[PDB]
């Protein structure tokens, strides 16, 4: 037995996914100066530091 | 003199979902609450992505 087919199809599919991290940091500070004269730690260390 | 100071902090979070999942009935409570699960796998291309 003849049968007609209609060849209509039409098909379509789209996927994505993506992903992000970020972190940072900054911390600084001068020397620390009381008195008219600059404090130190120890022997050679100073009030400062420098994070990046 | 001068002294001066400032400190702040935030925060922010948020998430959306949307689409469908189809799942079954594997457990029924005794009030008649009903404990479901169910997954749910799409391989589009290349790669499978599945919900839970």
């Amino acid at each position: 037995d003849i049968i007609t087919v209609t060849l209509d199809e039409t098909t379509s599919a789209t996927k994505s996914a993506n992903a992000d991290l970020s972190k940072t940091n900054e911390a600084q500070m001068d020397p620390l100066q009381v008195g008219g004269e600059e404090l130190q730690i120890g022997g050679k260390y100073n009030f400062s530091y420098d994070l990046n | 003199n001068s002294n001066s100071f400032a400190g702040d902090s935030s925060a922010k979070q948020s998430n959306s979902i949307s689409g469908y999942i189809t799942v079954e009935v594997i457990e029924v409570l005794a009030n008649g609450n009903l404990v479901i699960r169910g997954e749910k796998w799409m391989t589009l291309n290349t790669g499978d992505e599945y919900i839970r």
